[PDB]
Formats: C-alpha cells, structure tokens, sequence
C-alpha cells in the first residue's frame, strides 16, 4: 500500500497507489476505395437504366 | 498549453456535444455570449481552459469544436439555441439529406462528397493552435453518419495529422431508445475501420444511461436531453484534467499511457457516482468510501457488464469536490478486502488517483442534484468484451440471412466488407479472452 | 405467460423442471435461440452469461451462477481453499490436497513430497489418491513415485489428496460409502439444503490391504454397477436414504444423523458458498442466477465429515426427482415468476 | 425540407387520394381554400413535406391528379376540398381505359404519360430536397393499374435514387367491378416488385369485411371503404408529417422495413375501429390488442399464417409512453413465435401527441409479414382459372399485348410467393 508521485496545486492533487507489483492507408489508397465504390454505384445505375431502356 | 479540438458527428454527437459545451461553460464561468469575467488576459492566454476555448480580441471564448451532420435539423438547434453566440457559422456543417441509418451511405456515397469540406473547417481550427494535442470525436455507433462518416473522418485525420492523438466518445446501440434495426451492422462496420485510428474510446451504452435515469433520477421515460446531461457529466469528468490545472491526464497522450497498454484493447469502462435526483427532498451526502465503493457496482457503469469475471489492465480514479488523498486510500484498502479485483499479471495492481477540488457543476433546472463529492472510475477491464459479444451475436443473426445487405451494396460497398469487419471483431473478442481468462 | 428456453438436453433434472413448468399451463417453451425468454436452462460449458439481462422489459433468470466453477472444479476447489482466508490452509474438514500439473506443461509437486516424506518418516499412514476433472481415471497408492508418474502420463491438471484410510464402514458388509447432498441457491442467495440425501454405498467389503482393485474403494454409482458383483445386495441400487441410515446410526452407534453428521455437512455447505458469495452473487446484477449443487462427503470412523468435491451439474436419485424438481420450481423459479408445506428444504441462515 | 410528391391515378386512386388530402388537411389546420387556421405550431413544423407555400401564406398540396377520363376528377374539383388543388396539376384524357391494363400502360396511357411527367418534373424542380414519391391507385382497373405502373417506371428512370412509395388497392371478387381485375392486378404486381421501395397492400375484401362485420355497416359502399383508407393513410404518414425520430423519412423507413429488396409489401392496420359505445375511452392495452388483431388489418391475410419480418407501430395522442412500451413488449414477448428471430428488435414503436380528428388516441400498424403471400396466392389462382382458358384475353391482345407477357407475369408472381415461403420457414 504505497503512495507515489504526489503532485499538489491550488485546484487539486494527484498521486499513484500501488497495492502489488506485477509478475495506415495513404491518401491515395483512400481515394481509390472511395472511387471504387462510386464506380460500382454508377455500374448498378447504368444496368438499371439499361433495363429501363429495354 | 496545448489545444484540443472536439468533433461532433451525427445527431448523437451533435446533441451530446451541445450538452457538454453547455456544461463546460458553466464550469469555467463562461456566459452564453462567450464572455468570461474571470479571464483577466483579454484576447489571449495559455491557461488550462484555453485547451478547449480560443479567445477573440473582443473577449469571446469560442469552443474549439466542429459540428457535422448530413441533415440540418439537429445542427439548426445549435444555431438558434441558448449558446448560439458561442460558435460562428464556419464551425457548423450540415448537409441536406442524411445517411438513412446506412453506414455505406455515410462513409461512401455522402462521405466522399463532404469529407474535404469538413477537413477544411477543421484545418481552420488547427491553424489557431500553437501545439495541437489531437481530437475528441463524439458519435454514435448506430447512425449512418455517426458510424459511416466518422470512420472516414478518422482515416483522413490520421493522414492529415499523423502525430496527433484521437479519442472517441461512442454511443453503443440500445433498442429501448433506438429505431434502426441495422445498427448492429453499422456499429461493427465502423469499429472495424476506426479501430486502428483511435488511441482510446469511451463507449457509453444507451441501455446503461437509460436505466440510470429511471432508477436514480426517477424518470419513467427518459428523453435524449435526460440521457445527454448525464453523459456530459461523465464526459466532463474525463476531460476535466485537460481543462484544469493538474498533473494526471494533462494531455491526450497520457490517456493512452495510463489506460491502454495494448493498442487494440482501448475501450476503458467508465463508472460514475453518485447520481442523485434533484427532485429528492434532500439526500444524505455520501462519503469517499461510499462513492468509491460505488465504482464497483454494475448499476453505475456506462456499459452493463461484470468486472468480477474479467481482469483489469489499468484503473484511474477521478474525484471532484471535497476529497483528500487520505480518505481515498482508506476507502481503496477497504474495497480490496471485499471486492473481486484481479489485475493481469503483467500490470501492477494499483490506482492512479486525480482529485479536483471543484465539485461537479449541475445544469440549473436539470435532473441531477448538487453533490459535495463525485468520482468517475476509468478501468480497462476485459469484462467490457461482453459488449462486443452481444453486438457480434446480433450481427451474425441478420448477416446469416444477408438481411438488409442490399442497402449497403446499393451504396457502393462490397458485401465482403461485412465479413471482413466481422472477422476483425472475432479477433478482437479473442484478444480480450487471451488477456482475461485462464 | 412466462417463457423459458432449454439449452441442455442432457440434464435429467431440468428435463423434469421443464416438464413441470409446462404442466402449470403458465410457462411457454421457446426455441433454444430465442432471446425473448424469462428463464434459461443453460448449457454446462461456455454458457453466454454476457447476453443475459439486455432485453427491455424481460426479467431474465438463469440456472447457473457465473463463477461457481471455482468451487466445482477439482483443482479450483483446492486452490480456493488454500488461498481464501474464510477457509484457510488449516481448514479442518477438507483432506490435505495438492495441485499437480503434469511435467509436460502454480504447481505443488515439491510441497506435496515434503508433506509426503514427513508422513513416511513418522510411521503415519501415507496413502494418497490422484484424480482430476477429466475422468470418467483415478489411482490409489502409498508410493509417491506411482502417483506422480501416473499424472505425467496424462495431459490435464490433477490433484493429490490424502486418502481416508479410516472410513466409517456400514455393517453388515464392512463397506465404504459417500453422502450426496443437494443444495439449491436462489437469486437472493438463500442456501437451501434438500432434506433428502443419499448414501452411495460400496457393495464390496472394504479392503485396506489392496488399493489395486478399486471396486471397494470408489463409491461411484457407475463403478459399483459395472465392476462390483454384490451390487444391489444390501440396498436397492447401492443407495441408502436418510431414514434407513439414521435408524442404523441409532441401533449401532447410539446417535442420530443430525447430530453426528448433518451438523458438519450444513457447516461445510455454508462455509463454501458464503466464501464465494461476493464473487458470484447476482444481487445487483442485470440478470439473476440460481444453481443446484451436489456436495459429496466422506465420513470416517470418528464420525468426522470430510468434503470430497462439489458438483455443479448434479443428477438426482430416481426416487427423489419428483420432489426435488418440484422444489426447484417453488423456491427458485416461482419466487421470481409467481403463478396465478412444510418446505422440503432446510434454510441455512447466514450473514450476506 | 424533405419534400414528398403525391400522385393519384384513376378512379380509385383519385377518390382515395381526395379523402386522404381531406383528412390530413384537417390535421394540419388547412381549410378547403389553403389557409391555415390551426392553434398548434406542431401542425406547421413539417407542413412543407406535403404542402407548397404560395403567396399570402397559402398552402397548396403537392399532388398531381391523373386519369384517362374526366369524370372522377370533376367530382374532386367540385368536391369538398376540390379547390385546394393546383389547377395545373389536373392531367386527364377523354378516352378512358375500360378497366384494361394494356390501355393504361401501352396505348391510351402512353399518349398522356409525357404530359403527366411534365407536371411531376415541375413539382420536383421546386423541391429543396425531394425525398421521393407516393402513388395512390388500384390494381384492378386500367388507369391507376396500367398507367400508374407506367408512371412509376418512367419516374424511376428520371429519379433513380428517390424512394417510390405506393398505396395499392388489391381487387377482390367480393367487391369487384369487372372479371378482369386479376389480370390487371397480376400485371401490376410485377411492376411494383421491380420499381417500388414500399407498397401498402390494401385489400378491398378486408375493407369490406371490416365495414360489414366490425363496423356493422349493412350495405358497405366505396365511400365507407375509403374512410378506412383515409384513416390508415393518415396513420402510416404521421411519422412524415409531424416532429419525430423513428421512420422520419421515406428512405429511413425503407431501411428498417425492407430486409430484402423484392419483399416490400406491407400489411397496414388501424385501431380503434368502433361501430356507432363510440364515446368509451380506449386503453393502451386495448389499442395494442386490436392493432395486432387480424380483424383490424386491411390486407385480408391472417398474420398467424406467417411471420413478421419487421413491424412499425405509431401511437397517436396524449398517453403514457411508458405504458405503450410495456404493452408492445408484452405483445412480442407473448407471441414471439410470429416474429423471425434472425432480425433482433424488429418491432419499432413511435409516438405522436396530435391524435386524429375525433379520437382521444389511436394506433396504426405497418407489418412486413410473410403472410402477405396469401394475398398474392389468391390473385394468382384467380388469374390462372381464366388464363388456362385464355378467357377475356382479346381485350388485351387487341391492344398489342401477347400471351407470353401474361405467362411471364404469372411466373413472376409465383416466384414472389415462393420467395415469401422460404423466409416463413
Ligand atoms: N445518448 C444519445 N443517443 C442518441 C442521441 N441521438 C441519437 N442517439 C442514438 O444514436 C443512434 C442513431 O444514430 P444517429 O446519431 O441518430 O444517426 P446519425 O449519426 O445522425 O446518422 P443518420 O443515419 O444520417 O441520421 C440510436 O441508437 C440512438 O439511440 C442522443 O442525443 N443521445
Ligand atoms: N481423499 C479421499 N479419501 C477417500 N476416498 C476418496 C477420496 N477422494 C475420493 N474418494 C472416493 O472416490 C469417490 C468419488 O471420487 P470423486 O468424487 O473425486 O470422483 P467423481 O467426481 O467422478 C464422482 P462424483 O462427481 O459423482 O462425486 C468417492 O465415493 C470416494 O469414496
Ligand atoms: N377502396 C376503393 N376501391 C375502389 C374504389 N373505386 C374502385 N375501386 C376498386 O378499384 C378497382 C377498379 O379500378 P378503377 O380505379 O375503378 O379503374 P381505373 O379508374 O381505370 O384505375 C376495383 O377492384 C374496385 O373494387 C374506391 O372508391 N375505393
Ligand atoms: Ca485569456
Ligand atoms: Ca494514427
Ligand atoms: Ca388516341
Ligand atoms: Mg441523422
Ligand atoms: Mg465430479
Ligand atoms: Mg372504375
């Protein structure tokens, strides 16, 4: 039951009590993922329009 | 002094953000018009409260915050609300149609078209900072914007601000206050993509906040206002160290150093006491031992789970009010001899304690009563993995039938991203089990 | 209309409870994966406690206490007794035991040999028994070399405890036996002891000069019915109930079952369950637990009672299924989900 | 500003559409001349969803009236709220459609469809942010059925990313105008399967049985049936017309109600349904029991014959939201066998403070139930009884259609039935 690193100031204080010791994707890759999804949306809408054209 | 920028995404993030900045102002003595009589340095200064507030030459203290929502109705409340004067228009970003509770719609379809604008508005706030620490991101799991756009924003923040820390305050989906059936999908999609970009995340289960409001506050049917004022009290307790003089959790980095020894396991359980009804005749003020002992009751945890059947990796005790170190140690000793507290063998068995002498501030006319002392415990327990289990189970129930998957694929997302995100969660649950169980 | 699910088809006990529940006409069984349930008769292993108590407007109850395995595991029970101050290492009602991990994997090998070497030098009885939870696999020997070598040939944790060389023998027959007590703990952590126990007796004369033939040394109902040639001779199914046993104690030893044995059994039950109450209690939890336990005791010729083990998923004597299972519905289920005596249990009061 | 564009086509479509605008106009305080005379700000909060604001503070419904004969729309214009509609939004021909799907879809309808789309485009161009469209029509006639589904196909072509919503009256031999109604309905259902996101299935037999047995109306009329549709349309659109959080717009409703794209046909329900004991107060338990009772549903399908994929309930009036949750959870927790267990929490509940005219409180039911296959099985059986003899086909082949197109609609609807069957198990 030890207390360490006691720090005190006008607005409070803090300390540590020890009970027992122990025993990314680049900006380029993000645009590609965003554009790949936009492309799949365009492809799906194109097939919808193609279906409606028939 | 090092600045912190708060980012509020989606309805949950915006509305919770509104409640916090209202509280922040009452705590720092800032008026709705931004004036701060106690700030003797007019138009500048590097005090602790400046980490969250900039200052204009006219003496206005402006939050370092950005609000983002793909639909204008929630953010218009901020534009015409009590604290409309705090913010300027550049800080509030709103689209015209939301993500329809569709992660893929917020991340891809709509996110791609607004991401650069939000980054520009954030860059403006960063340019006022002489030493930016990082970001605090408020959002929900279940919303299409809070889930789908947030993960996009976090990816770009890591690219634009590589060396900056990022903390999360995330709203875990609860059916009692939810009306979107696909929220398990969104929660798991956004956790998968955000996991490597968040240094520390404080999950709040709406179920827990809901029951605390009905049980302790005697609210039969709590509203978002009720839920948000309670949430902002907890948020305030966590961010106080950044806004006040002190030596514990004085910058965002210390949050990871003190609470997250293993990076993926960065979801500390929050526990808060006491929560007393303002409508009460008059309550017996609890001692340091009683509120400390309350930190180990499942009833006041921000996520219902049983820490008795996990292992602790870290534990912070954040006190506010009339608390002296002698009483904390005495209460702590008493709790060890009675409570089940098992630490992982590769971590010390101890507690970091921070005390702020100013007691919790309560919103006038709110639901919470003024108390002489309060505490918020932040503990990294493997027991919070119960939350992932619940969520991953619901995910599996719908995904087995591919129910609702067409809504996501129709927005340009690939079905394989579902299983990819699920396998990441499966590994996350396995990490917890390796650290907690024998 | 209360709802319940069945996730353990092999439980003879809760197969009856489920049968009784439906007979009331006020309980409805759902598919085992339906989450909208009031009561879960859960599986034995890996029961998902973490998914309980998150259904808005459903008081959920389960028939297993999370964390009770610490009491119902061979090695766990030993560790619990030696490390818990409420039980202490000097616990007078539990045989000297040690946890031994096979050398192909803390471990109490040297601590056991020390106590073993002490007995060997002091001319005292030095007969130990080796067993584990992964058994149907038991060895009884007086040489520490045989016990340790037997565990190394296995691959799971084992326990070595003192073998009771002076057991109380029933007459006629000169035969060993053990006592099974059924204990039910409800959601409020009331400890109820079923008034009806059973003595699982050995139909073979006890022979202290031959631990190789384990038929007269192990009182397991399955062993007596497979390897014993006098099964069912003295009593039906090698099961003597309390009424007969009590009459025996009076005719032979001039005492009663309550005074000579039951007081110790009740004391041991309390001590074990109260020890782990803070760790497993569901008093302030979002869901509720109850559990039926099967305590196994030994009685020596000094009429001292020793604890053998605790079973978390016990079966019941064929004659007592109806009464006990009905009792489980009355005190454990209907107490939380009431319907529209002379209790068969004995409440062991205690300080929570 | 999430605008919805309304379209009503044919006799049934315009008569039900007219009553619909009559009901909600009263709820929002709009008088027959478009002037607001309400006393609550909740009435105008979401008024622009269905109404355009003109000069002098006038509110003009965002509705387009379509028909191939003038008759019905003349009655609307001379009806109660007839003057409230934009005169330019009346698009009509003179030939008629003779209850013939081919005339509405391929010949007579094709000649008028472009002018209708010119009005739709006009209304959409003035929308700040158009949600989507809602169409009121029957499937047993010629205009609403044949030309209605033609308009949907051409609207989806020009607004492919907007939600398409319909209220579709399904024919019944008990309330039948002609014997060809199963032909026209089978042809329309395939169009709806493909080009609508949400379809409220309204069976004229259910409306009749409710009027006869429950409401005790000796001789039901079309007007009596349209009263039920009015109240029901007002109930299912409350979420869109007043401040709320759940199913607040069309796309969010679809995302919570349609787990599979083709299975988007809903069973609506309403409560109370009282006969003239009409002044008695109705408790929340009663509201919930009736709302889920089959007799209160307008699809003419027994819910206990299938399973609910998703459910959306709306409670209107000043009532205990706590007590609403309790009774809803009671219905699910007492009949969880009729809800699929692979969609957790698929029953959502929304409340609203403004009740319908003349009622302290009401409840509207929107169920996506696999039992709806019974409705499509009835139509399919009636279709086949005639198609196997090619009876009455000459009305259609005379308009350029081939038998192959009938065989395909037949197979398309049997597919739909089989799709509902695989999820019912
Ligand atoms: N605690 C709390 N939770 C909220 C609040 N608002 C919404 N939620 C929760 O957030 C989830 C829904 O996500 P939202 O934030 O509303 O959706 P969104 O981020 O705006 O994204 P969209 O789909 O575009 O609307 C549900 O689980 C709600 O219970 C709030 O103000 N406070
Ligand atoms: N220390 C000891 N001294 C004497 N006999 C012992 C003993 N430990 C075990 N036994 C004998 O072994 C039998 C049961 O052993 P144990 O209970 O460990 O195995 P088990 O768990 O498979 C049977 P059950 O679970 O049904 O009680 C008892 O009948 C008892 O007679
Ligand atoms: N509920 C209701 N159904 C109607 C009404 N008028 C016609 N119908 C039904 O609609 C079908 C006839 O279609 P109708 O609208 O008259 O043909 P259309 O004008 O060419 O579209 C039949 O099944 C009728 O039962 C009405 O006012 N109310
Ligand atoms: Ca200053
Ligand atoms: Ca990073
Ligand atoms: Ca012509
Ligand atoms: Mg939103
Ligand atoms: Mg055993
Ligand atoms: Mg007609």
């Amino acid at each position: 039951m030890e207390v360490i690193e006691l720090n005190k100031c006008t607005s409070g204080q803090s300390f540590e009590v020890i009970l027992k010791p122990p025993s990314d994707p680049s900006l380029e890759e993000i645009q590609k993922k965003l554009e790949a999804a936009e492309e799949r949306r365009k492809y799906q809408e194109a097939e919808l329009l193609k279906h409606l054209a028939e | 002094m090092r600045e912190c920028i708060s980012i509020h995404v989606g309805q949950a993030g915006v509305q919770i953000g509104n409640a916090c900045w209202e509280l922040y102002c009452l705590e720092h003595g800032i008026q709705p018009d931004g004036q701060m009589p106690s700030d003797k340095t007019i138009g500048g200064g590097d005090d602790s409260f400046n980490t969250f507030f900039s200052e204009t030459g006219a003496g206005k203290h402006v939050p370092r915050a950005v609000f983002v929502d793909l639909e204008p109705t929630v953010i218009d409340e901020v534009r015409t609300g009590t604290y409309r004067q705090l913010f300027h228009p550049e800080q509030l970003i709103t689209g015209k149609e939301d993500a329809a509770n569709n992660y893929a719609r917020g991340h891809y379809t709509i996110g791609k078209e607004i991401i650069d604008l939000v980054l520009d508005r954030i860059r403006k706030l960063a340019d006022q900072c002489t030493g930016l620490q990082g970001f605090l991101v408020f959002h929900s799991f279940g919303g299409g914007t809070g889930s789908g756009f947030t993960s996009l924003l976090m990816e770009r923040l890591s690219v634009d601000y590589g060396k900056k820390s990022k903390l999360e305050f995330s709203i875990y989906p609860a059916p009692q206050v939810s009306t979107a059936v696909v929220e398990p999908y969104n929660s798991i999609l956004t956790t998968h993509t955000t996991l490597e970009h968040s240094d520390c995340a404080f999950m709040v289960d709406n179920e827990a906040i809901y029951d605390i409001c009905r049980r302790n506050l005697d609210i039969e049917r709590p509203t978002y206002t009720n839920l948000n004022r309670l949430i902002s009290q907890i948020v305030s307790s966590i961010t106080a160290s950044l806004r006040f003089d002190g030596a514990l959790n004085v910058d965002l980095t210390e949050f990871q150093t003190n609470l997250v020894p293993y990076p993926r396991i960065h979801f500390p359980l929050a526990t808060y006491a006491p929560v007393i009804s303002a409508e009460k005749a008059y309550h017996e003020q609890l001692s340091v031992a009683e509120i400390t002992n309350a930190c180990f009751e499942p009833a006041n945890q921000m996520v219902k789970c049983d820490p008795r059947h996990g292992k602790y990796m870290a534990c912070c005790l954040l006190y506010r009010g009339d608390v002296v170190p002698k009483d904390v140690n005495a209460a702590i000793a008493t709790i060890k001899t009675k409570r089940s507290i098992q630490f992982v063998d590769w971590c010390p068995t101890g507690f970091k304690v921070g005390i702020n002498y100013q007691p919790p501030t309560v919103v006038p006319g709110g639901d919470l009563a003024k108390v002489q002392r309060a505490v918020c415990m932040l503990s990294n327990t493997t027991a919070i993995a119960e939350a992932w289990a619940r969520l991953d189970h619901k995910f599996d129930l719908m995904y087995a039938k591919r129910a609702f998957v067409h809504w996501y694929v129709g927005e340009g997302m690939e079905e394989g991203e579902f299983s990819e995100a699920r396998e990441d969660m499966a590994a996350l649950e396995k990490d917890y089990e390796e650290v907690g169980v024998d | 209309m209360y709802t319940f699910v069945v996730r353990d088809e092999n439980s003879s006990v809760y197969a009856e409870v489920s049968r009784l529940l439906l007979a009331t006409g006020q309980w409805k069984r759902l598919r085992k994966d339906n989450p909208r349930f009031n009561l879960m008769l859960g599986e034995r292993n890996r029961l998902p406690f973490g998914r309980l108590g998150h259904e808005p407007g459903l008081v959920q109850l389960v028939n297993y206490y999370r964390g009770a395995d610490k009491l119902c595991r061979k090695a766990s029970l030993v560790k619990l007794i030696k490390t818990s101050p409420e039980l202490s290492e000097s616990c007078t009602w539990f045989p000297e035991s040690y946890v031994i991990y096979p050398t192909n994997l803390t471990d109490e090998r040297e601590v056991f040999l020390a106590a073993y070497n002490r007995r060997r030098e002091g001319r005292e009885g030095n007969v130990w028994i080796a067993k584990s939870s992964a058994g149907a696999g038991i060895l009884i020997s007086s040489e520490a070399s045989e016990l340790l070598d037997f565990i190394d040939e296995q691959g799971q944790v084992h326990v070595i405890q003192k073998y009771l060389e002076k057991p109380l023998l029933l007459e006629p027959g000169h035969r060993k036996f053990d006592i099974r007590s059924w204990v039910l703990v409800d959601h409020l952590y009331n400890i109820y002891l079923y008034r009806e126990g059973v003595l699982r007796t050995s139909s073979e004369p006890y022979n202290s000069a031959n631990f190789q033939d384990k038929t007269c040394h192990l009182t397991n109902h399955c062993i007596q019915k497979e390897y014993s040639k006098n099964y069912g001779r003295y009593e039906e199914g090698n099961e003597m109930f309390f009424e007969e046993f009590n009459q025996y104690l009076m005719d032979a030893l001039n005492t009663t079952l309550e005074n000579s044995i039951l007081l110790q059994i009740k004391h041991i039950i309390r001590s074990c369950l109260m020890c782990i109450e803070p760790a497993i209690s569901t008093k302030h939890l979002h869901y509720q637990s109850f559990q039926l336990f099967g305590f196994d005791f030994m009685v020596d010729e000094e009429l001292k009672v020793w604890l053998i083990e605790v079973n978390g998923a016990p079966a019941c004597a064929q004659k007592l299924y109806a009464e006990l299972c009905q009792g489980i519905v009355d005190v454990a289920i209907s107490s939380v989900f009431p319907l529209a005596p002379t209790s068969i249990f004995i409440k062991l009061h205690h300080h929570h | 500003m999430r605008e919805i564009v309304h379209i009503q086509a044919g006799q049934c479509g315009n008569q039900i559409g007219a009553k619909f605008w009559e009901v909600i106009s009263d709820e929002h305080g709009i008088d027959p001349t478009g002037s607001y005379h309400g006393d609550s700000d909740l009435q105008l909060e979401r008024i622009n969803v269905y109404y355009n604001e003109a000069t002098g503070n006038k509110y003009v419904p965002r509705a387009i009236l379509v028909d191939l004969e003038p008759g019905t729309m003349d009655s609307v214009r001379s009806g109660p709220f007839g003057q409230i509609f934009r005169p330019d939004n009346f698009v009509f021909g003179q030939s008629g459609a003779g209850n013939n799907w081919a005339k509405g879809h391929y010949t007579e309808g094709a000649e008028l469809v472009d002018s209708v789309l010119d009005v739709v485009r006009k209304e959409s161009e003035s929308c700040d942010c158009l949600q989507g469209f809602q169409l009121t029509h029957s499937l047993g006639g010629g205009t609403g059925s044949g030309m209605g589904t033609l308009l949907i196909s051409k609207i989806r072509e020009e607004y492919p990313d907007r939600i398409m919503n319909t209220f579709s009256v399904m024919p019944s031999p008990k309330v039948s105008d002609t014997v060809v109604e199963p032909y026209n309905a089978t042809l329309s259902v395939h169009q709806l399967v493909e080009n609508t996101d949400e379809t409220y299935c309204i069976d004229n037999e259910a409306l009749y049985d409710i009027c006869f047995r429950t409401l005790k109306l000796t001789t039901p009329t079309y007007g009596d049936l349209n009263h039920l549709v009015s109240a029901t349309m007002s109930g299912v659109t409350t979420c869109l017309r007043f401040p709320g959080q759940l199913n607040a717009d069309l796309r969010k409703l679809a995302v919570n109600m349609v787990p599979f794209p083709r299975l988007h046909f809903f069973m609506p329900g309403f409560a109370p349904l009282t006969s003239r004991q009409q002044y008695r107060a109705l408790t929340v338990p009663e509201l919930t029991q009736q709302m889920f009772d089959s007799k209160n549903m307008m699809a003419a399908c027994d819910p206990r014959h299938g399973r609910y994929l998703t459910v959306a309930a709306i409670f209107r009036g000043r009532m205990s939201m706590k007590e609403v949750d309790e009774q809803m959870l009671n219905v699910q927790n007492k009949n969880s066998s009729y809800f699929v267990e692979w969609i957790p929490n698929n029953v959502k509940t929304a409340v609203c403070d403004i009740p319908p005219r003349g009622l302290k409180m009401s409840a509207t039911f929107i169920g996506n139930s696999t039992a709806i296959q019974e409705l499509f099985k009835r139509i399919s059986e009636q279709f086949t009884a005639m198609f196997r003899r090619k009876a009455f086909l000459h009305w259609y082949t005379g308009e350029g259609m081939d038998e192959m197109e009938f065989t395909e609609a037949e197979s398309n609807m049997n597919d739909l039935v089989s799709e509902y069957q695989q999820y019912q198990d």
